Formats: C-alpha cells, sequence, structure tokens
C-alpha cells in the first residue's frame, strides 16, 4: 500500500489518504485497518474460504 | 606489564 | 651396533657427497 | 533405560549368558542395545552338554527376550550406585 | 611484523578447527567460526564483558586461547613501540597513529579496570581522616572567614561581561584559523545564539545549572606527545558554555573574595620569571639564610603529588564543594565530574575520578590542592605564612621577623600538580630529626646514599654533596612529608 | 505403586519365583519396571520332573518377563 | 575382563612437589640438561630460561628468538643447545658462552619444532610450508633434507638404531623412509589427526605409540599395534618416557591421562587443574617430562608454570 | 528537538530491530529527524527492551533513598546500580520523594 | 563420529 | 546392531533349538531377518526365505 509522491512524499493506496513524512505512512501499518476491509473484496474475487 | 607501562608512559 | 654403524657411515658418506656437490654448485 | 546403562558399564568383561532354551555361552560383552540385545566377541563352552552346535563362530548376536539369566562377578558392579539408581526411578 | 604474527595465528586456528576436536569429517563447518572469534576479540578489545557464545566447550576453548595469543601479540608490538616513543629509532610517518591507538586503548581499559575496582571493591578515602580533613578545613574557612558563592542570579551587571568572555574564549579555542569539524559549527552557532540573545543564554545557563544534574556523553581523545601523553576531552556545546559560564563566575567570586591564598597560586603575573625570581630573591632576602657558622642548614624539597586527578574522593570533593559554593553549583559539578567516558568504540566508565579536560575544571584542582595544602603545612604555619585576612602578606612575604624565625617552614609554593619547600632548621631538631627517622626507618649498612635524585648540572663542584649527614636530612625531610598528608589520598 | 513397594526392600534379601519351577534367593541390587533383576550372592533351585538342581553365583541379573513372584525368604 | 585388567603393576602415585611460574605464556618445550644442573623452558615470550633441574630456581635466561620458540634440543658430543621456531632462530647455547652461533636455516617458513640425532651430526626440523631441513653439523644447510612433508611438520626425530627418520605432516601424509635412501620408499599417507606424540619404551623395541583418537602402541621394525591402548581421546601434544619404562604423554585438551606402558589405558586418567590466574576450560598439557634420575616429573602446561610431581610410597594400586 | 513521537518510536523500535545495535548511523538516515546521537540516546533511554518503566516499588525507594545520601550527585553512576538505569525516572523519583515528604 | 555428534559440535549464530 | 552381519554367511539358531545356515540379506528393528541360501544346519529349505523375530534365539558370524 505504500506509494511515493511526486513531491517526496508517501501516500498510502489501502487507507485512501495522504502521509506528510516517512513515519507517518509506517504509522498507518498497524493502524489504518484497510486490510480488514479487504475481505468483501477477498470474497467478492473467491467464493470459497 | 600494564603498570609499569601505564607509569612510564 | 654394527648394522646402525654401516647405516651411519653410508649416511655420513651420502651426506659428504651432497654437501660436495652444494659447495661445487 | 536403567538396565541399557548397567549393562553399558560391563563392555569388554567376561560373562556367561544362559538361554530359555538350555543355551550357555561364555564370552566378552561388545555391545548393547535398548532391548537389551548382546553381542559377544570370543564365543566359548561353559558347560559340556547346554552347549549349542557351533565351533569357527566366535561373534554372536543374542536376541534380548531369549535370555534367563546373566552371571556376573561382584567385581564388575558397584552396589551401591545400582542401589540409589534404582531408588531414583519412577 | 605483526601481520606474520597474525597469519601465523589464523594457521593455528584453521589447524585447531581441522585438528582440535573436529568432531569427524561431517561436512563440517567454516570460516564463521574465525569470523566469530574475530569478533570475539574485538569484544575483549572493547574491555567489553561480553563474549563469543553459541559454540561448544573445546571450540570456545581455542577461541579464547587463540584470541589471547593474538592479545599477547599485540601487547608486545604496543610495549615495544611504547619503549620506542622518545626517540622512536628516528620516528616514522604512519606507525605513530597505529601506535598512539594502541596506547589509547590499553590506557582505555585500565581506566575501566581501575573504575571497576572502585566500584565492586571500597577503597575509600580514610574516612576518619576524611572527615579530619573536612573538619580542617572547617576551621581554616572560619578562621580566613570567606564567604561561599552567591550562586549566579539573573540581574547581576558584569555577568553580561562575564558571559561574553567566555564566549570569547571558548570561540578561539574551538576555531583558529579555518578551522571547522561536523559539531565544530554546532560550536560556532551556539556561540553566536549566544553573542545575539545574551539574556537567553544567561537564562538557559541558569536553568541548566539549578536543574540539570547530569551531562551527556564526553570522548577522550590523547595528545601524540613525546614522554606523557596529554588527554583532551570533548563534551556538549551548551554544556561548555554553560561550563565557561560558571566557571568564570567562580573565578570572579574567589578574586573578590580572595578564596584561594597565593601559595597555591600560579596566577595574575608572568609564571617563569616571577615565580623563580620571587623564589631566588626569598631565598636571598630570608633572615640570614645563606649563614651556616652555628651549625644550620637548609633544605629545599621538590615533588609531584601524581595524585591530583583521577585519585580523587567525590563525595569529599560534593561536601567541600557545598562548604565553599552553593549547593545548585557544587552539585552540578559533582555530577559533571563524572558523567561519562566514550572512546572511539568502548565506552569508558565514571564514578572513579575527575575528568581534567571538562571545562571549569580548574577551580576543583587547585581547591583540591589546598586542602592537601592545609593538611601538609598545617593550620597555624599557614596562618602565619599567609597572613591575617584584615592584612594578609605578599607571595612570600610575612609579617614580621619572628612569623618566619618561629616555624621551620619557610617558603612554599605550588604549581598546577608540583610542589616546593623551603626549610631552615639549626642543629638540635636535626639531630631530634635524624633520630626519629633512624628510629622509623634506620640505615645501618650505610645504604642511605644508593637511591637519590641528583641533578646533572656540573656534577663535579655544583651536584649535591653527598655526605653522611645531608643525605639523611634529605630522606628524612621526604618521610617526614610522607607522613603529614594520608597515603590514600596523595603520596609523593 | 506395587513397584516402590519393592525399592522398600533393596539391599534386602529376597525370594523370587520363576516360569519353570525356578527359584532364586539373593540379595536385591536392582530392578526395573519390568521386573528385570540383579541379584548377589543368589542360589537358585530348578525342580525338574522329583528332583531339585542348584546353582551359585555371586552376580545375576535376570530377565523380568520370567519372572512371576517377588517376596522375601 | 580386560587386557592386563586383572594384572595390576603397583607404580607410584603422583605427588606435586614444587610449582614455578615464571614464565609469560604457554610453554613451548621443556627439557634437562645432561648433568641434572640446567633444565631449558620455552615459553611464548620469546624468552627460553635455563632453570635448574632439581631445585627448579632461575639460573638465567636466554633470548633472540623474536616469536614463540617450540622446539629445543641439546647435543651429545656438542656442548652446546639448539632453538628452532617461527622466527628461524637457533640459540648455540653452549655452557660457557651462553649466545646465538648455530643460526640455523634451510626453513622457507615457520618452524614448529627440532630434533638432533645423538650419535650422527645431523638433525631435523618441522617448517611450516613443505620443508625440512637436516641441519648440518658446522654447515646450517640441508644437505641431506627429509622433505616430504605438504604441510606444517608436527613431529620430527631422528636416532642411529631403529627409524633413523621418523616424521609426520598435517597434510595427511608422512614420510616413514630411510634416512640414508633419502627417497620415501615407504609413505606413511595416514594419522590425518594430529599426531605428535611419540616417546621411547625401557626394555628393546616394540615400544608404545600415540594418537589423538585410538591411541595404541607401535613397533621398530615396519611398525606394528603390538599393545592395544584404551580409547584416548585426548588430543596428545607430547610424549616423555622414564629411564624406568614408565611412558606418560601430555594432553593439548588439559586430560592428561596418565597410562601404563602395558595396559595402555589410563592408570589415573588425571586433567590439567587450572592455576587462579587461568579459566575454566582454557589449558592444556603442553609438556611432561621425567627427570634423569626419574625422581620428579617436572610438567610444563599452558598456566605458565612447571609443576615438579614426585613418587609416593603406596602400595594399594591394585584394580581388578 | 526530539520530541520523540509514537510514529518515530515505532521506526526507531523496528531500525534497531532490523539494523542492529551498534550501527546509529544505519539507524538516523532512515527517520529524517533527529541525529544518530540522538537515535542511540532514545534508544537507550525510552526504546530500550530491557527498561522497567513502571512498578515503582518501596524496596527501590528505599534502595534510592539509600543511595542519594552516600552520593549526592552521580545519578547516572547509581542508575543501572539501582536497577532504573532510565537516568532520568531516578530524577523523578528523588523529585516524588522529596515533594511527598515535604508536604 | 555420529549424526548427533554432528549436530552437537555446531558453531551457531 | 546386526549391521556388521549383512551380506555375510551366519548361523541362526532359533527359540525351538533349531539351526539354520544362511546369507543374512535384510533385517529390521523387531529381527524379521531376509535370508538367502539357507540349509537346516544340510538339507536346502530354499532360496529365500523370511523369518519372523520371534523365532530367533541367537546369530552368529561364520
Amino acid at each position: 500500500y505504500f506509494m511515493k509522491n511526486h513531491l517526496g512524499s508517501y501516500e498510502c493506496k489501502l487507507c485512501l489518504t495522504l502521509h506528510n513524512n516517512e513515519g507517518s505512512y509506517l504509522a498507518h501499518t498497524q493502524g489504518k485497518k484497510h486490510q480488514t476491509n479487504l475481505a468483501r473484496r477477498a470474497a467478492k474475487e473467491a467464493k470459497e474460504a | 606489564e600494564f603498570h609499569k607501562k601505564f607509569m612510564e608512559k | 651396533e654394527e648394522a646402525i654403524k654401516e647405516i651411519t657411515e653410508k649416511t655420513r658418506v651420502a651426506l659428504e657427497k651432497s654437501v660436495s656437490q652444494k659447495v661445487a654448485a | 533405560m536403567l538396565f541399557y546403562s548397567f549393562f553399558k558399564s560391563l563392555v569388554g568383561k567376561d560373562v556367561v549368558v544362559e538361554l530359555k532354551n538350555d543355551l550357555s555361552i561364555c564370552g566378552t560383552l561388545h555391545s548393547v542395545d535398548q532391548y537389551l540385545n548382546i553381542k559377544l566377541t570370543d564365543i566359548s563352552v561353559t558347560d559340556p552338554e547346554k552347549y549349542p552346535h557351533m565351533l569357527s563362530v566366535k561373534n554372536c548376536f543374542i536376541r534380548g527376550s531369549v535370555v534367563r539369566y546373566v552371571q556376573l562377578p561382584a567385581d564388575e558392579v558397584d552396589t551401591q550406585l545400582l542401589q540409589d539408581a534404582a531408588r531414583k526411578e519412577a | 611484523v605483526e601481520s606474520h604474527f597474525d597469519l601465523e595465528l589464523r594457521a593455528a586456528v584453521m589447524h585447531d578447527i581441522l585438528d582440535m576436536m573436529p568432531e569427524g569429517i561431517k561436512q563440517n563447518k567454516a570460516r564463521t567460526i574465525l569470523q566469530h572469534l574475530s569478533e570475539a576479540w574485538r569484544c575483549w578489545k572493547a574491555n567489553i564483558p561480553w563474549k563469543v557464545p553459541g559454540l561448544p566447550t573445546p571450540i570456545e576453548n581455542m577461541i579464547l586461547r587463540y584470541v589471547k595469543a593474538k592479545a599477547d601479540w599485540w601487547t608486545n608490538t604496543a610495549h615495544y613501540n611504547r619503549e620506542r616513543i622518545r626517540r622512536g629509532a628516528t620516528v616514522d610517518k604512519t606507525v605513530c597513529k597505529k601506535n598512539l591507538g594502541r596506547l589509547t586503548r590499553l590506557y582505555l581499559k585500565a581506566e575501566q579496570e581501575r573504575q571497576h575496582n572502585y566500584l565492586k571493591d571500597g577503597p575509600y578515602i580514610t574516612a576518619e581522616e576524611a572527615v579530619a580533613v573536612y573538619t580542617t578545613t572547617v576551621h581554616w574557612l572560619e578562621s580566613r572567614r570567606f564567604s561561599p558563592i552567591p550562586f549566579p542570579p539573573l540581574s547581576y551587571k558584569h555577568d553580561t561581561k562575564l558571559l561574553i568572555l567566555a564566549l570569547e574564549r571558548l570561540k578561539e579555542a574551538y576555531s583558529v584559523k579555518s578551522r571547522l569539524n561536523q559539531s565544530q559549527r554546532e560550536e560556532l552557532g551556539l556561540i553566536e545564539q549566544a553573542y545575539d540573545n545574551p539574556h537567553e543564554a544567561l537564562s538557559r545557563i541558569k536553568r541548566h545549572l539549578l536543574t540539570q544534574r547530569a551531562f551527556k556523553e564526553v570522548g577522550i581523545e590523547f595528545m601524540d606527545l613525546y614522554s606523557h601523553l596529554v588527554p583532551v576531552y570533548d563534551v556538549e556545546p551548551l554544556e561548555k558554555i554553560t561550563d565557561a559560564y560558571l566557571d568564570q563566575y567562580l573565578w570572579y567570586e574567589a578574586d573578590k573574595r580572595r578564596l584561594f591564598p597565593p601559595w597555591i597560586k600560579p596566577a595574575d603575573t608572568e609564571p617563569p620569571p616571577l615565580l623563580v625570581y620571587k623564589w631566588c630573591q626569598g631565598i636571598n632576602n630570608l633572615q640570614d639564610v645563606w649563614e651556616t657558622s652555628e651549625g644550620e642548614c637548609n633544605v629545599m624539597l621538590e615533588s609531584r603529588f601524581e595524585k591530583m586527578y583521577e585519585k580523587i574522593d567525590l563525595t569529599l570533593l560534593n561536601r567541600l564543594l557545598r562548604l565553599i559554593v552553593d549547593h545548585n553549583i557544587a552539585d552540578y559539578m559533582t555530577a559533571k565530574n563524572n558523567v561519562v567516558i566514550n572512546y572511539k568504540d568502548m565506552n569508558h566508565t565514571n564514578s572513579y575520578g575527575i575528568i581534567r579536560g571538562l571545562q571549569f575544571a580548574s577551580f576543583i584542582v587547585q581547591y583540591y590542592g589546598l586542602v592537601m595544602d592545609l593538611l601538609v603545612l598545617g593550620l597555624h604555619r599557614a596562618s602565619e605564612m599567609a597572613g591575617p585576612p584584615q592584612m594578609p602578606n605578599d607571595f612570600l612575604s610575612f609579617q614580621d621577623i619572628a612569623t618566619e624565625a618561629a616555624h621551620p617552614i619557610r617558603l612554599f609554593c605550588r604549581y598546577i600538580d608540583r610542589i616546593h619547600i623551603f626549610f631552615r632548621f639549626t642543629a638540635d631538631e636535626a639531630r631530634d630529626l635524624i633520630q626519629r627517622y633512624l628510629t622509623e626507618h634506620p640505615d645501618p649498612n650505610n645504604e642511605n646514599i644508593v637511591g637519590y635524585n641528583n641533578k646533572k648540572c656540573w656534577p663535579r663542584d655544583a651536584r649535591m654533596r653527598l655526605m653522611k649527614h645531608d643525605v639523611n636530612l634529605g630522606r628524612a625531610v621526604f618521610w617526614d612529608i610522607k607522613n603529614r598528608l594520608p597515603r590514600s589520598v596523595t603520596t609523593v | 505403586e506395587p513397584l516402590d513397594l519393592i525399592r522398600l526392600s533393596l539391599d534386602e534379601r529376597i525370594y523370587v519365583k520363576m516360569r519353570n519351577d525356578r527359584e532364586l534367593r539373593g540379595r536385591l541390587h536392582a530392578y526395573d519396571q519390568h521386573l528385570n533383576m540383579i541379584l548377589g550372592d543368589v542360589e537358585e533351585t530348578v525342580t525338574t520332573i522329583y528332583k531339585s538342581t542348584k546353582r551359585n553365583i555371586p552376580m545375576l541379573f535376570v530377565r523380568g518377563d520370567g519372572v512371576v513372584l517377588v517376596a522375601p525368604p | 575382563k580386560a587386557p592386563t585388567m586383572p594384572k595390576p603393576q603397583w607404580h607410584p602415585p603422583w605427588k606435586l612437589y614444587r610449582v614455578i611460574s615464571g614464565h609469560l605464556g604457554w610453554v613451548r618445550c621443556i627439557a634437562v640438561e645432561p648433568g641434572n644442573q640446567w633444565f631449558v623452558t620455552g615459553s611464548a615470550d620469546r624468552t627460553i630460561k635455563i632453570w635448574d633441574l632439581a631445585s627448579g630456581k632461575l639460573k638465567l635466561s636466554l633470548t633472540g628468538h623474536i616469536s614463540t620458540v617450540r622446539g629445543v634440543i641439546v647435543s651429545t658430543r656438542s656442548p652446546y643447545l639448539f632453538s628452532c621456531g617461527e622466527d628461524k632462530q637457533v640459540k648455540c647455547w653452549d655452557l660457557e658462552y651462553n649466545k646465538v652461533i648455530r643460526h640455523y636455516h634451510g626453513h622457507l617458513s615457520a618452524v614448529y619444532g627440532l630434533d638432533l640425532h645423538p650419535t650422527i651430526d645431523v638433525l631435523v626440523t618441522c617448517s611450516r610450508d613443505s620443508t625440512a631441513r637436516i641441519w648440518d653439523v658446522r654447515t646450517k644447510a640441508s644437505v641431506h633434507t627429509l622433505s616430504g612433508h605438504t604441510n606444517a611438520v608436527a613431529t620430527v626425530r631422528c636416532q642411529a638404531a631403529e627409524p633413523q627418520i621418523i616424521t609426520g605432516s598435517h597434510d595427511t601424509t608422512i614420510r616413514l623412509w630411510d634416512l640414508v635412501a633419502g627417497k620415501t620408499r615407504v609413505t606413511l599417507t595416514n594419522h590425518k589427526k594430529s599426531v605428535r606424540a611419540v616417546v621411547l619404551h625401557p626394555r628393546h623395541y616394540t615400544f608404545a605409540s600415540g594418537s589423538p583418537d585410538n591411541i595404541k602402541q607401535w613397533k621398530f621394525p615396519d611398525g606394528s599395534f603390538i599393545q592395544n591402548l584404551s580409547g584416548h581421546n585426548a588430543i596428545i601434544n607430547t610424549l616423555t618416557v622414564n629411564s624406568d619404562g614408565v611412558l606418560v604423554s601430555g594432553a593439548d585438551n588439559g586430560t592428561m591421562h596418565l597410562w601404563d606402558w602395558r595396559t595402555g589405558y589410563n592408570f589415573q586418567r588425571v586433567h590439567a587443574a587450572v592455576q587462579p590466574g587461568s579459566l575454566d576450560s582454557e589449558s592444556g598439557i603442553f609438556a611432561c617430562a621425567f627427570d634423569q634420575s626419574e625422581s620428579r616429573l617436572l610438567t610444563a602446561e599452558a598456566d605458565k608454570t612447571i609443576k615438579v610431581y614426585r613418587e609416593d610410597d603406596t602400595a594399594t594400586e591394585e584394580t581388578h | 528537538g526530539g520530541v520523540w513521537r509514537n510514529t518515530e518510536d515505532e521506526i526507531l523500535k523496528a531500525a534497531v530491530m532490523k539494523y542492529g545495535k551498534n550501527q546509529w548511523s544505519r539507524i538516523a538516515s532512515l527517520l529524517h529527524r533527529k541525529s544518530a546521537k540522538q537515535c542511540k540516546a532514545r534508544w537507550y533511554e525510552w526504546l530500550d527492551p530491557s527498561i522497567k518503566k513502571t512498578e515503582w516499588s518501596r524496596e527501590e525507594e528505599e534502595k534510592l533513598l539509600h543511595l542519594a545520601k552516600l552520593m549526592p550527585t552521580q545519578w547516572r553512576t547509581i542508575a543501572p546500580i539501582i536497577g532504573r538505569t532510565a537516568a532520568q525516572c531516578l530524577e523523578h523519583y528523588e523529585f516524588l520523594l522529596d515533594k511527598a515528604a515535604q508536604r | 563420529m555420529t549424526v548427533k555428534e554432528q549436530q552437537e559440535w555446531k558453531i551457531p549464530p | 546392531a546386526l549391521e556388521n552381519y549383512i551380506n555375510r554367511t551366519v548361523a541362526v539358531i532359533t527359540s525351538d533349538g533349531r539351526m539354520i545356515v544362511g546369507t543374512l540379506k535384510g533385517f529390521d528393528q523387531t529381527i524379521n531377518l531376509i535370508l538367502d541360501e539357507s540349509h537346516e544346519r544340510e538339507q536346502v529349505v530354499l532360496g529365500l526365505y523370511i523369518v519372523r523375530g520371534d523365532n530367533v534365539a541367537v546369530i552368529g558370524e561364520i
């Protein structure tokens, strides 16, 4: 989910938010639980567990 | 050894 | 003692020949 | 597990072994395992009648399950060590 | 060279891995164990109690043995380089740095061992004699009537001048001519910020000295001297500014209230000419000092304690500092004296002794030598050598001739670590003193002129005339001045 | 528990009955859960049909599987 | 049960008598003079100490080697010594001169050990890379160098009775050939381990031998395992027997298991106790030799000490 | 500076766990806020895994009270001896013991 | 020597 | 272990006191022996036969 910006910043793809510094994107790993919201996309991609 | 070396230098 | 003395004399002659060859070389 | 340790302390000792089938064999304990299988080197005849049908063969493997007795001299074994170790088990 | 020794050690390690219990040929290990051994040797070189775990008993034993062998080789190379240090056999260009580094790490290990012995063991400072010295200093201060330090307020007039002078000294010391470093730029920036905002700087210094009772990691670097290495210690820049500030304040307060007497005072005067000249004139202007018709005698003793550094009682230092200066600055000084010691890789310990390189350290050594002066010279002797606090005397002058003629000790001088006594004595006192000396430490076999520090200044008609009398007078005076002071605080 | 009550008689004379009408008496030196035994100064009596033969031995090990009874004489 | 088990020889046990702690480092070699007056002890400080053989007091020192010297010998017809080590310096320690006059050369790398002949004026040296130079008397050159090793030679010996030239290498290859021919007629391509413990017996031939694992006996004619020793897993570094037939081998791993000459099993199975300055597992028996009178054995270990163990009067030494 | 935020503290803990302990320059090149000495000081003060940041008891209080009178200065020397080893919790506990016993 | 002694005399990290 | 006996001729005594001679080929933990070229210690029982460990009293190397 870590993506680099064009001005020397980071941007979260899964959280769909901006990160001011390198520590901001590194603190949206334990937080910004967009990984738990991917269960709907995983169930839509595969109907079985 | 170390004592004389530390004393004379 | 006789065989040991003969072997010592043979080794001394061989070492003297080797030393003469090293002195002449 | 105890008697295994015991037999390990008896290697290179001359022993007489009596099997269930009235066969008696003297030899030198060369090896011991978990089943208490024994391997003897320098087979010999302790008794005239019981002794099986061998000669040339000097080394045998004896199945543990077939032995009745193992004959030992008092010199080969520390008794106190055995007693406290026997107490030690559970 | 040492490269051959290292190669032989590596070959021995390989042979031990191949021969010293290889555990059979079953696709054994590789030089990773050699890397672990090298890492363990480096860890020992750090003076660290760490080791090389994760190996069996014989492998670890062989590793320790090879490490001890390589260490003995390195120590022997260092001893050979130190023996060739004064002359250096026409000292080279490249090996000097390596020898200096080896000696530096050796001294770092030695200081770590000394700190560990001071911490685990209890080499105290003769607590009975220490309390006695504290009481003596108390009586001395009460006789002198020296008031303690009023810790710097923020509304003092000459405080800005003192801080500007401190900034000027720190700048002259930091950068001389086109000099800078990774942290030296920080020091210059701090000096500039202080020169711009002196009120904020004074407030920050007051906040550090009144509240900050700790310090950061102070480093050490040994000056490449020939005979005696002069270590220089580096500290934090803001800590250095506060150091210079309270140091200059202590100096101003002491010079204002005469905290330091003249004898312990390499001080405001030209140091070589004034010392030697006043010394010779006092030896010449004494009460007929050159008269030897009635059997009188004169003795001049020069020494250096070798105990004006780490060999100090830190708790005694804190007690004396609280006795002469307010609690906050004294506690801050005692804290900064034992803050930290960091080598290039190692981390030396603290709470072992005074760090001489830290700023504001000269006030301590001259005041630590002041207690030793009160101990060696005494109370009445010092009170007569100085004069009353209402009308003191000069650097080598008395109030009256009786003040000099009563006691034996006439002239007394002190350097940063040196000490010089000159005392005249009659023949009866001489006989009594030699009697006491022979009763304590006799010389029956006439072995009293064996070890005698003599000079080479014309040793035919100018050296010490080694007779039966003078040679023993010298030894006995030296012994008497090894009895006044305790052998644990300082010796000669 | 039955195997502990046998620890109780270590260095105490014991009477042992084995399959094939053989009886041993000797001083208990060791035993295991299998009831393997080492005895010293032990005499064996074999009872064959009726006569009884004897056998003496300073030290013998006995395989536990032959064992029936372990009491004192 | 075991071989020579019910036939124990009642020899005297060892009892410590004195320790000489004057060396600075792990000892290298220890030998006694012929007059029972001098004792040459080497150390890693590059200084061979000539102490007293029975008194143990330091008589003199002798330097000249830049590094540790792991080889020392003395001649029979020559009143001088011979040193050998990684410095390639041979200190011809005369009783009247006490200086360096040998100047042994010929080795292309570091030397580990050396030996001199008791009858012939020949020698042998254990160089590092591949060299083995026979230091001829008054020549200082290897006229007939018995070089049959591919690595640092561990041990080398020359005599005038049995194998005139017996040596071993660490490259899994030895040269057990006759010193008269020079060529390797019989390559002893065995003893891959560190085999550096070989001493003499006390009777005639068919004496004992040694190895780091499963040591046994040897033979003079062609070699033969005459007496099967026990499982001596201790890495033996040296072997020096007495005149009465007693043989003891020093262990490099500290566990110097002393065995008898007839059985080959460790009678005591003793180990080198560490000094208070040494570590737990840091010590290793470097040398152990009986005196000329067999009165007190000198044992120089890695603790920088020479222990003089004498014999005790005991008879309760019978094992079943 | 040196605010020591939680997102910076987690990054410093990850750099100490990944890179190492005796490499302060390698850990300072991935934070862009502090130097190497400040990062090492933070790792030795708050980010150390052996630091006992809680559980202030009466045995440690009696140990610190029986140590501040023997040595009035040099609180860093009594940091590892008392067991706190944080070099600032000892001064805070001394201030709390001096304020609570004053009233 | 052995399969277990090979794993017993191993240098760890 | 019977490992030293592999491929060698052996004497075998069963618990019932019978005797065989043969080439020991295989053996397991339960002493099941695989045998080749067997005979009554002088009649040829078989070229290959498997024997249960239960029946083995003793093996000898000849």
